[PDB]
């Protein structure tokens, strides 16, 4: 029994072992209860205010659609403090972790957003924080790894399976199963079992919210599409919630292709995987025939997931929301351009949301469209991978 | 079948507790995974608790986990274990024979499709780590369809209505789990909890085995006094077969040592 | 002949060879032209805002001050686009350099939080840029040269005298007397010849005009002082100025201390050197007997320079504001604290304006006083530098 | 004294401009650089330029950055070039001695005990290369109080206010400046602008000297035939002495050779 429904049409639910079952009702009950409480919602807020530099910014590109009928502004979260929309639901989960009594915290992470925001609130709420972060993202979002110790956290690194996201998943699956009684598992995207799609969604909605505010300031309407890259689903629910009910904004959900859909080397299940269960959801996943789960592929370890939140399975299945792929060269071309031609350095997750608008531009140049991609995150993280492909590359 | 029902039955009329290894089919490879599944058995063991390799053990610890890649390493499928499933039963017919399996590779190409594979090869029951009761309604209508028992978990934290619906949907036996976590020998659960066993006998479930953390005589002992009707054992196994790869030969006297120590431990 | 005063009391001056007169001359006319011009106003309003991220936050800490009579404030520059406050007067500078018909920056970089501002605004505004960094600071402050060379920037290191900011600063100074005609040099800091010690703090100036609005709607009154680390003076001066005529509020800046005073190696000129010309300007400045400019030395490459804005000089000779010093290891110990009790990485520079604000708190721990400090950047581009310092320290 | 005038009228008589090397005081050492500097007067200059080694030139390129940094590897400080100073006038009585400083060295220990210190040693002019006309008065009053000569530059792009400035405040000569940007033998200048030229002579400015990027005859022959009174060279004699460190005859024979060569193309 719950209080609310767990299920996106056919997907979500709760599948984790019975153990775990009192802990999710628990988080459950005390996000309703926090949902109603004029307390919470005060100190939710004055943290997203006055700590996260909310609101952020959204800032029009000047240059990079010259020519073209396309109008493109850019929703600012690599202005967020720690640098992407991680921070934001981090902060709500961290005072419903305070809420429900709980002095520690596990988290997961890949790009190490999740890892550095989860490091950042618990330094801040006065938390013991540990991280599970898989071994090949230890090394190529190392930035991070410096900035969560930094801040007290624990980080963890997960040898096992593809040493990625899904494998820092299990083991922070694992640790919870064992420490509920005393740690908040502080999920980090809107996936795994059901209250997390809820609670992530309804922690990120003030992206969207703040979104349509500036856009109606700006423009005097709403916008023809707003695109966002998809991993887990976090940032790109977080800008479609408020955006849902109106039907005449097109919502697009941009998948990792990696190496290229047609090579297994990618990590778009909505789209190329099928329904499975994993990771305490009904979803669709990359699996084996025989239903194991496959390993994904992407440049970005933010995206490197081979399953998606069941609030995208369902806005997709009902054609709400429309989802495409863009492969790491198309995302490395993004992330180039719009530091030579904006001066934003973008997170390479965010890229693969931006190359998406800059297709729709180019492959459509005399077509009227007002878009916003949601700038996930800034790419400091990323400055050495990339720096280090474009020179094995020659240039 | 009725095999659970007719073993409990058994050790019932010799005052006796059940004994019940797990390993993981295949695990280090098809044929030495049956010769130590026929040691198991001629050593005591008075059913059996078979894991099928699943890529992503959540509910599964680090002696696990290996097992799990070991068997994957030797190329290890479903396919395969369910191959596996129809000789063991061959050789040995009455034995209760129970899989460990994880949502997805049930799910996969169909739920009723995996339990009638089940029947036809003469599995007892299938314990599917992560559906919670919640979300049990199709595994265990599925189950029932074809002969198959549905375990479920009974935590030690398990709360009344939790206890009436484990008591109501499960059938063959109730997992009585020692502890929270995931498997691993070294981590000890708790005594059994003489609560949860007395109200799960008030509730007419189906008899209760302890299982997470079970790896000496003592433990096995205890849980039996408290009222338990048996004790399953995994990592502990499992760490026989990990030490003893090069050594076939010393796996299977260790493994059959142990066997033997663990069930005359029931007896108590 | 000036439009405006180019001394602040004997500070200051256009100490530059005669060919560079007209070229600063006609940076002070557009300057004066653009300060009137509403439409100059506006464009730089909407890039501070929708591009920049401003306002920034001021943020209450909620850890560090605990069993004191210390409120602490502070101010995020680190929320900035770019990630420090540089970004603020190189927008305008930008703006300038346009009006003045003028297609290309030349701009010196210590920490590289003015080079990537340069790059950025460079590659948002269509202009040219070439960076020189000290060689030594190219290395303790790498992602920043990393982020550069994204952006499209040239950077060019400077191995000459001590491979540090002020030779840098040497480098620009040499190219713009042979490139003024095409080039506009973006100077960095709130130093150098008239009228650059004018135009940075007034384009610097919002910090602090936000951080009275914010503190008066926060607390209902003013600070009891402001605190900032003072390299050249600009991050400094910007939250300075608003404050000048609130003779109650303290201003206090602070200079690199090095291994310490007594040691020689130190960035303090203010406080600990004496009167010279060099670089354009009159100022305190490290200077040997005899009258060679001595090398400074801090952790943190953007104090490292051996003289200081003529403003400051001038506030110091009056009494209206103080300095201090704060040595390596007590930013050090300022930068950790700040990390793992409230979740903010700050620049190791703003560490020496935060580890004096903690030393007032400590000193007098019984004493009522409300504090802003200005913390000028995060410290992404320090945590390198800071892990391998901490552990060689066993750590 | 009068030894600019003196010689300007010597120059004049002798239907002639004049040649004034650069060098820095004391590179590579001492004793060698008082030999370069006989040397430079024996071979012809009429007048010479000499730099105190100063930690941040920033009106000089790479070359000349060299010379100080060579002083200053040979220990040279301004005390020991006003030594040096007091040695070459008094071999030489009547050539006349400029001095290029930069501002923090003459503003150092007070500008007032600076200019009376180069009347000590018998320096005629002093050019202070970072304080432009408007920030010149302390300079160019205590220059003119004890006896100096303060130089002031005239850019290509110099205004008429300027030019009346410099021909108002400077004496000795006018420095006619052939480019924007730094010193260097490498980076020509243009021809001597002759508006310039005529427009100094027109408010009886001190005569014009053309210098930067001058490195050979045909510049030099350029400058006088422009109107100028003559032209300073300092990179292309510094790279002389920076070609033939390990080789101080050798030295001398190319400094002789390209100064005889230099001053020759003076008399055009
Ligand atoms: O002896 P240990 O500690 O290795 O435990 C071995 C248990 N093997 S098993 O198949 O009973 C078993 C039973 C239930 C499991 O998860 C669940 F409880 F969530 F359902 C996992 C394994
Ligand atoms: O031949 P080059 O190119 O080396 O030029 C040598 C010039 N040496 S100098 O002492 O006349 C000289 C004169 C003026 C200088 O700067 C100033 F113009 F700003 F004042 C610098 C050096
Ligand atoms: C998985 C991580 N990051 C994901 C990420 C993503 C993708 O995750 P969501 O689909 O949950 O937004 C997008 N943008 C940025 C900047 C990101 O860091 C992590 O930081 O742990
Ligand atoms: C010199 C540089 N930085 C200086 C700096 C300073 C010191 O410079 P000002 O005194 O000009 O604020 C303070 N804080 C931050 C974050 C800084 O980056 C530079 O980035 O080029
Ligand atoms: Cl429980
Ligand atoms: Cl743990
Ligand atoms: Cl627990
Ligand atoms: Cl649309
Ligand atoms: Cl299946
Ligand atoms: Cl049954
Ligand atoms: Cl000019
Ligand atoms: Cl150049
Ligand atoms: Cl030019
Ligand atoms: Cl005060
Ligand atoms: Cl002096
Ligand atoms: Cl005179
Ligand atoms: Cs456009
Ligand atoms: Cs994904
Ligand atoms: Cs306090
Ligand atoms: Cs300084």
């Amino acid at each position: 029994t719950t209080l609310l429904n767990p299920y996106f049409g056919e997907f979500g639910g709760m599948y984790v072992p019975q153990i775990l079952m009192p802990a999710l009702n628990q988080l459950e009950e005390a996000f309703v209860s926090a949902q109603k409480d004029p307390e919470f919602q005060a100190q939710f807020a004055d943290l997203l205010k006055n700590y996260a530099g909310r609101p952020t910014a959204l800032t029009k590109c000047q240059n990079i659609t010259a020519g073209t009928r396309t109008t493109l502004y850019l929703k600012r979260e690599d202005l967020l403090h720690g640098g992407a929309h991680k921070t934001n639901q981090v902060l709500g989960q961290a005072l419903l972790a305070k809420r429900m009594g709980k002095s520690e915290i596990i988290a997961e992470t890949g790009a190490g957003q999740h890892g550095v925001a989860s490091a950042l609130a618990s330094a801040l709420l006065g938390l013991k924080c540990r991280i599970y972060m898989g071994a090949k993202d230890v090394e190529r979002q190392s930035p991070n790894v410096f900035r969560m110790r930094l801040m007290g956290a624990e980080v963890i690194p997960v040898h096992s399976g593809s040493a990625t996201l899904k494998d820092a998943c299990n083991e922070a699956l694992r640790d919870w199963s064992g420490s509920y009684e005393t740690a908040h598992y502080m999920l980090g995207t809107a996936a795994g079992p059901h209250p997390y799609p809820t609670i992530v969604r309804e922690f990120q909605r003030m992206i969207g919210e703040e979104t349509k505010a500036q856009i109606l300031d700006k423009e005097g309407r709403l916008p023809d599409a707003v695109i966002a890259c998809v991993g887990g689903g976090s940032n790109a629910i977080g800008m479609f919630a408020d955006f849902i009910n109106d039907t005449s904004v097109g919502l697009i959900g941009v998948e990792p292709g990696g190496h290229g859909i047609e090579t297994g080397e990618h990590g778009a299940p909505l789209k190329h995987g099928r329904v499975g269960i994993y990771f305490g959801m009904k979803a669709p996943m990359m699996q084996t025939a025989d239903g194991q789960i496959e390993e994904s592929y992407s440049i970005s370890a933010g995206l490197d997931f081979p399953s998606v939140g069941p609030q995208h399975a369902y806005l997709n299945s009902i054609g709400r929301a429309d989802y495409v792929s863009i492969t790491d060269d198309e995302a490395l071309e993004a992330f180039k351009t719009l530091c030579r031609h904006e001066g934003i350095i973008p997170a390479l997750e965010s890229s693969h949301a931006l190359a998406h608008a800059l297709k729709m531009m180019r492959e459509q140049p005399e077509k009227e469209q007002l878009l916003v991609v949601n700038l996930s995150g800034r790419g400091d993280k990323d400055i050495f991978t990339v720096h280090d492909i474009l020179k094995a590359r020659g240039e | 079948m009725e095999r659970y029902e007719n073993l409990f039955a058994q050790l019932n009329d010799r005052r006796e507790g059940a004994f019940v290894p797990f390993v993981t089919l295949g695990d280090p490879g098809i044929e030495q995974s049956l010769k130590i599944i026929d040691t198991l058995i001629d050593a005591g063991a008075d059913a059996l608790e078979l894991g099928v390799p699943f890529s992503d053990p959540l509910a599964d610890g680090p002696t696990i986990q290996n097992a799990n890649l070991r068997a994957f390493a030797a190329g290890v499928t479903p396919a395969q274990c369910f191959e596996m499933l129809a000789l063991i039963r061959e050789k040995h017919p009455t034995i209760p024979i129970g899989l460990l399996m994880y949502a997805n590779l049930v799910f996969n190409n169909g739920i009723d499709a995996f339990y009638a594979r089940c029947e036809q090869v003469g599995v007892d029951s299938v314990l599917v780590a992560d559906v919670p009761v919640e979300e049990s309604a199709p595994f265990r209508q599925a189950a029932l369809r074809h002969n198959i028992a549905p375990i479920f978990i009974c935590p030690p934290n398990a709360d009344d209505d939790l206890l009436r619906q484990v008591a109501s949907y499960g059938r063959g036996y109730t997992y009585l789990l020692s502890r929270s976590g995931v498997t691993g020998a070294e981590n000890r659960g708790a005594l059994p909890l003489h609560h949860l066993i007395e109200k799960l006998k008030e509730y007419h479930a189906a008899p209760a085995l302890q299982g997470f953390g079970i790896s000496s005589p003592e433990q096995v002992s205890a849980a039996v006094r408290a009222g338990a009707a048996g004790a399953i054992s995994g990592s502990a196994i499992v760490k026989i077969i990990e030490k003893n790869l090069a050594s076939p030969k010393q796996m299977l006297a260790e493994l059959r040592s142990f066997v033997s120590a663990m069930k005359a431990a029931s007896r108590a």
